[PDB]
RNA sequence: GAGGGAAACAGCCCAGAUCAUCAGCUAAGGCCCCUAAGUGGUGACUCAGUGGGAAAGGAUGUGGAGUUGCGUAGACAACCA
RNA sequence: CUCGAUGUCGGCUCGUCGCAUCCUGGGGCUGGAGUCGGUCCCAAGGGUUGGGCUGUUCGCCCAUUAAAGCGGCACGCGAGCU
RNA sequence: CGCUGAAAGCAUCUAAGCGGGAAGCACGCUUCAAGAUAAGGGUUCCCACAGGAGUGUUCCUGGUAAGGUCCCCGAGAGAUG
């Protein structure tokens, strides 16, 4: 239903600059390199409109015959990552079209989606902000404990969705309304004001801000 | 209470001819 | 149905097409559409009038009989005459002005003026910064438009300020006596 | 509006209607507006 | 020894019911009867002897009284505060297949075989269905006098 | 003290299991589907999902039957003095 | 029902539900001029502070806050703690 | 809170019909999701092998294609998977 611009990139790290008001801004550096249109989804064939973009360098010996055939139909050289962008104007893209970082200008607000850093199995105190018990005052081997996990006979069960220990991180995260600080289109570099999910070297999807701004 | 009133109301069913154990 | 059995005085130069259950009325002002409800028969009464009948003496039949009778009368007389229902504004600083024949702009003591639109079937006629009216070729939609205009700022009971019907009996009360 | 199980006519201008399944009293005096609930 | 059907002995037919202006309960009773082969002399509760029932115009199912808004269908995910409610009118407009399938399932024995036999009920809110290769034959809901 | 009915349900209803039967008629209770048998026939009423919980009390809901006041010497509502 | 054991007051921890709503949202009537209120109708989405005294719950008090809600869940919660 | 409006010559937000109206309801925002066995969809890839018993050709073994896994170097992942 919505029209979205988008590009694929790599998280390179964070730096800082001072804007025109001499305010220190933290910027994430994104190698928002060349993306090619590798497939176009239309309501006639796939039931929805989207653009499957390809981004990244790949060793030809690491691409398979199915992947080689997909890219050969697209007419492009193989890319490492294939990501679909849901946009109402997917009909304006052609197969093999080159999409660069200059899709966004110097003050665009963007949504950045990435897979966040992983923490392994975290306890209730770290992954859910639980307070344990006191360090002293009699507490008996339950300092970082979840406390109670339910009631009594009624109901004789733990309710679904109770917050417990478990593996946290490595999940899809979108940060909204991030201001594009700058775009260097010739070298495919994007300075975005703020912090984005994921470790350095992780794939990022930069899209138009769904809620425009705040 | 709901439970006791339903217990006393069950006696009005067709196959219990106006009576039931424990009213 | 005294009104229902009362036929429709058709004016001169108006084409009334009774396409079975459909009504077409054409004159020098506009065109109107309504599918005459099924359990009512309509005839042209030797092409110069309308006879509206009811199949049975049950209650719903007379309901729709009277409704259809004066509906046809309303619609034909609208294509030939047009209507008017009038409102007036009271209170210091309150004014109504025209942004065309299809628009109204109010300064009803708010922070900013209120802009009021209309359907194509309703046109406004503001004759005074403190007197105006709503007309059209319909008679329920005129009522709802006037009701909403009054609802924008209904009369306060302490000085009478606001929009009111041209002869409204605003029930007032004395406050700081 | 006064919402009571027992709504009656207070004014001589009060009128008791049934509207949308509720017994109400409508007067020109806003005090006498009643609803059954 | 009373007759018992053997696996695929009884042939299973395809039917199409036009649910235009048909009450939901009548359609559901008729569909449940057809799906389980209750109209056949070779009926067996343990062997699927029923037919395939296609229901078209499932968005035009008739409801009496104020059921289109006041008759509610409930679902629960199992976690607290996880109850959703909709009306049968909104179900018929939005997901007519789910509405008809719920109505039919409530009218069948609570079984494994009934869960298998409910897969034979194909429901479509529009007047057309994709099963012309199976040649469903028209079925008229009718009553036998006396 | 089993069987059938009452959703389940010692004490309620029907009915007292000698065994077998892939015969029939019934009781209480039922006959749209779950669930065996009527989406039974005829005539009324209800529109509250009442049926499928509840009080004092409130109410132009609706259908029916009486008693009584006014009334084409023209009654009640509306419109003119 | 349970005495061939159904651990109990308060707190901590973790919640979840109801609405008989404390705040925020919508409204009718006012002995509603305005700013403020009173009252009863909708409404459970989110929220609903930190301390002194006392084992307390409760309560009084201090400084705040939009507000410092009332209840159920074995007077929720000791094979979770004290 | 109304508009039109009868039953009930008036009146009436309602009976036919039409409309405004809340942090509530369902969406809008984010995330998971075809074991959704109803196991979905698009694109791309490999393709008619060998031998037995056969019994509508069935079916069972064997070597492979595309593709993977074991193994090793690691981390942006991780208790182990
Ligand atoms: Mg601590
Ligand atoms: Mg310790
Ligand atoms: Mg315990
Ligand atoms: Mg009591
Ligand atoms: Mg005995
Ligand atoms: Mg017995
Ligand atoms: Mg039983
Ligand atoms: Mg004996
Ligand atoms: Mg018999
Ligand atoms: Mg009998
Ligand atoms: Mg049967
Ligand atoms: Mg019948
Ligand atoms: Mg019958
Ligand atoms: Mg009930
Ligand atoms: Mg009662
Ligand atoms: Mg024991
Ligand atoms: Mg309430
Ligand atoms: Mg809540
Ligand atoms: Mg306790
Ligand atoms: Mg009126
Ligand atoms: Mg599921």
């Amino acid at each position: 239903e919505r029209t979205v611009k988008g590009v694929l990139g790599t998280k390179l790290g964070m730096t800082q600059l001072w804007d025109e008001h001499n305010r220190l801004v933290p910027v994430t550096v994104i190698q928002a390199g060349p993306c090619v249109v590798t497939q176009v989804r239309t309501p006639e064939t796939d039931g929805y409109s989207a653009v499957q973009l390809g981004y990244g360098a790949v060793k030809a010996k690491n691409v398979t015959k199915p992947e080689a055939g997909h890219f050969e139909k697209a007419g492009v050289t193989p890319r490492r990552h294939l990501v679909e962008l849901r946009t109402a104007d997917a009909s304006e893209y052609t197969l093999g079209q080159e999409i660069a970082a200059d899709v966004f200008s110097e003050s665009d607000f963007v949504d950045v989606t990435g897979t966040s850093k992983g923490k392994g199995t975290a306890g209730v105190m770290k992954r859910h902000g639980f307070g344990g018990l006191r360090a002293t005052h009699g507490v008996h081997r339950k300092h970082r404990s979840p406390g109670s996990i339910g009631g009594c006979s009624t109901p004789g069960k733990v309710i679904k969705g109770l917050r417990m220990a478990g593996r946290m991180g490595v999940e899809r995260v979108t940060v909204q309304n991030l201001q594009v600080h700058s775009v260097d289109a010739e070298r495919g570099i994007m300075l975005v004001r703020g912090a984005v999910p994921g470790p350095k070297g992780s794939l990022l999807v930069v899209r138009s801000a769904a809620k425009k701004a705040a | 209470g709901k439970t006791g009133r339903k217990r006393r109301a069950r006696r009005k069913k067709g196959a219990n001819h106006g009576k039931r154990p424990n009213a | 149905s005294r009104i229902g059995r009362l036929p429709i005085a058709v004016p001169s130069g108006v084409e009334v097409k009774l396409d079975g259950q459909y009504v077409e009325v054409k004159g020098p002002k506009g065109t109107l559409n309504f599918t005459v409800r099924e359990p009512i028969t309509v005839s042209k009464n030797d092409e110069g009038a309308i006879l509206v009948e009811r199949p049975d003496d049950e209650r719903e039949n007379r309901s729709l009989h009277g409704l259809t009778r004066t509906l046809i009368n309303n619609m034909v007389i609208g294509v030939t005459e047009g209507y008017e229902k009038k409102l007036e504004i009271q209170g210091v600083g309150y004014r109504v002005l025209s942004k065309g024949p299809k628009q109204l702009e109010f300064n009803l003591g708010f922070s900013h003026p209120v802009i009021v639109d209309a359907p194509e079937g309703i046109t406004f006629a503001v004759e005074n910064p403190t007197k105006f009216s709503v007309q059209g070729i319909d008679k329920q939609v005129v009522g709802e438009t006037a009701a909403n205009i009054r609802k924008i700022r209904k009369p306060e009971p302490y000085k009478g300020k606001g929009v009111r019907y041209e002869g409204e009996n605003v029930r007032r009360k004395v406050g700081k006596a | 509006m006064k919402v009571q199980p027992s709504v009656k006519k207070i004014c001589d201008k009060c009128k008791v209607i049934r509207r949308h399944g509720r017994v109400m009293v409508i007067c020109d005096n806003p005090r006498h507006k009643q609803r059954q609930g | 020894t009373t007759y018992s059907p053997k696996a695929g002995e009884v042939q299973r037919k395809w039917y199409v019911i036009d649910a235009e202006d048909i009450v939901l309960g009548r359609l559901a009773t008729t569909a449940a009867n057809l799906l389980r082969g209750k109209h056949k002399p070779q009926y067996a509760p343990h062997i699927d002897t029923g037919d395939f029932v296609v229901v078209v115009n499932a968005s035009k199912i008739a409801l009496t009284g104020k059921k289109a808004t006041d008759s509610l269908r409930y679902d629960h995910s199992g976690r607290p505060g996880g109850l959703r409610v909709t009306s049968i009118g909104e179900m018929l407009a939005k997901n007519p297949r789910r509405a008809v399938e719920r109505a039919v399932w409530g009218m069948m024995p609570k079984n494994k075989l009934s869960r298998q036999q409910l897969k034979k009920l194909k429901v479509y809110g529009g007047p057309e269905h994709p099963h012309a290769a199976q040649n469903p034959q028209p079925y008229e809901i009718t009553q036998i006098a006396q």
